[PDB]
RNA sequence: CCCCCCC
RNA sequence: CCCCCCC
RNA sequence: CCCCCCC
């Protein structure tokens, strides 16, 4: 799940 | 009968040679540099911050990542303006967003990574592998504000003032560039080290003096970008420290002249001395050549102009002799390493400035 | 023979330098921000005490 | 480059200063350009010093006559030298003349 | 609103205050070797208004 | 880096 | 005739 | 050749 973070 | 007719006026017949010229030199023909256009600014923002936050094994872009938000901040066409006013004939390449592939982002859409000229992908893809990988350990171990985040709208002012205090330096050594910085950068960008504890100040300081020497119209797009942030009305507190450590680099290369000033404000009786005396009319037609400049004479050692060098002092001896003695006595001169023609004039300076600051007075 | 020519203004300089600029700075350019009509006046001076 | 042989460098460019004169514009006018533009590598500001250290050549006798009048020499008072000072400042008047 | 005006820079106004206190230690040989500077960044608010 | 009081 | 040093 | 400190 590593693309989905907010950021 | 009287010797009134002799005199010269040599400095002022260079700088009449060297400005009033009708021919253009033209240098950099084949080569090319990029920009990000203005849309891009938030996509470049949070990369500048993804520099900040995560430790990374390279640091070769960092800079020219500061410079993408600058073009940013001023504009794709401004910067080709700049560029080409700036005496280069290097062409823009355009910054553009590519899909990285079938990775999905969080808004359902293809991930979307930039593209910019020089800087391989390989590097940005890491950059931002790299960021991610530190942001899902964070909250794994803990859970994040929004100033702590690589979005937050300062990161970007926050690079470029590493950059601007590697930029004061741009007249000293590398060593000394990067000590400087490292050492200021503990203390001036302190709040930012707080909140990203983990950007390598002496890489990213590092980078940004490999781009100040590599494309020296980068210099000058630099100095664009703080003359225009002097001029805007508001700004944030990031804005307000990146144009005091600009202007902190204005009058880089020229210390000797400042020094001069400060003798002369020093009262320094060794200024009487005959020799220095005997020198005198060329060290005021210097200072005359820095009043027919203007503004612009500052920022001369810092663009590396050719131009530079008439503003040197370096043949007054005795003046810069006793400029420095008037320099150590006060304990100003700290580690210059400008060298002392004269040592007697040198020593006799410093004795009385010695003597004039443990002195008290009053006027 | 005169310490009159020793002179800098390097602060005129500096202020020369920054407000004689042909270039703008662009912030916020994704940004939005709220206004209100002053039709709402009243429908705000009243919201504003409450 | 540890192997660029400076002699036969310099004896190329003074043979070429002397066979085409106007090869002496021309590197002056360089040198003119060079000095007008805004920014430069280090090599091209190292140009602009040599280039401005050639500047006064062939009239060093006038510098030196300015130093000796800013040396305070007390010999200048000398009558012999009174006798010719007018000449002298014709000279300095022509320099500032010529511009 | 007009309280507000002159903040940040209340080194300027302390400074107006010590020349018009009259005080003595502004004749301080270390002062007056800075005043100019001081004049300047005065000259400076007077430009920018 | 700057700033920092009171009304 | 002029020029001639050093940086 | 120039430059070289500190903030």
């Amino acid at each position: 799940d590593i693309y989905q973070l907010i950021m | 009968m009287s010797l009134q007719g002799i005199h010269l006026s040599d400095l002022s017949y260079k700088h009449a040679i060297l400005k009033e010229s009708q021919y253009t030199i033209k240098r950099d023909v084949g080569t090319t540099t990029a920009v990000t256009p203005s849309s891009l600014q938030q996509e470049i923002t949070l990369l500048c911050g993804e520099i900040l936050y995560a430790k990374h094994a390279d640091y070769k872009y960092a800079a020219e990542i500061g410079i993408q938000y600058i073009s940013t901040a001023l504009g794709s066409e401004r910067v080709q303006q700049i560029l080409r006013n700036s005496g280069s004939e290097v062409q823009v390449v355009l910054t553009r967003t590519y899909s990285l592939g079938k990775i999905k982002n969080n808004k359902g859409e293809d991930l979307q990574m930039l593209d910019i000229h020089g800087v391989e992908k390989s590097w940005v893809e890491e950059i931002d592998k790299e960021a991610r990988k530190t942001m899902a350990t964070l909250l794994k171990e803990s859970s994040i504000p929004q100033n702590q985040r690589p979005s937050a709208p300062d990161t970007p002012i926050i690079l470029l003032c590493v950059g601007a205090l590697i930029f004061t330096k741009l007249a000293s050594t590398i060593e000394v560039g990067l000590e400087t910085t490292v050492r200021r950068a503990n203390r001036v960008l302190s709040d930012a080290l707080k909140r990203y504890p983990r950007m390598d100040i002496p890489k990213i300081a590092r980078s940004f003096y490999d781009l100040f020497e590599q494309k020296v119209y980068h210099r000058s797009l630099f100095i664009e970008y703080g003359k225009a942030l002097g001029s805007s009305s508001t700004g944030s507190k990031a804005e307000s420290l990146f144009v005091n450590i600009f202007m902190q680099a204005y009058g880089a290369g020229q210390t000797m002249l400042r020094w001069g000033v400060i003798a002369r404000s020093s009262n320094n009786i060794m200024l009487g001395h005959v020799s220095v005396q005997a020198e005198l009319k060329q060290v005021t037609e210097v200072y005359d050549l820095v009043r027919e400049m203007g503004p612009e004479s500052g920022l001369l050692h810092l663009r590396q102009s050719p131009k530079a060098g008439l503003l040197s002092l370096a043949n007054c001896p005795n003046f810069a002799s006793v400029v420095l003695g008037n320099a150590s006595g006060l304990g100003i001169i700290g580690m210059y390493r400008g060298r002392v023609p004269n040592t007697e004039l040198f020593s006799a300076a410093e004795s009385y400035a010695k003597s004039l600051k443990e002195s008290n007075k009053i006027n």
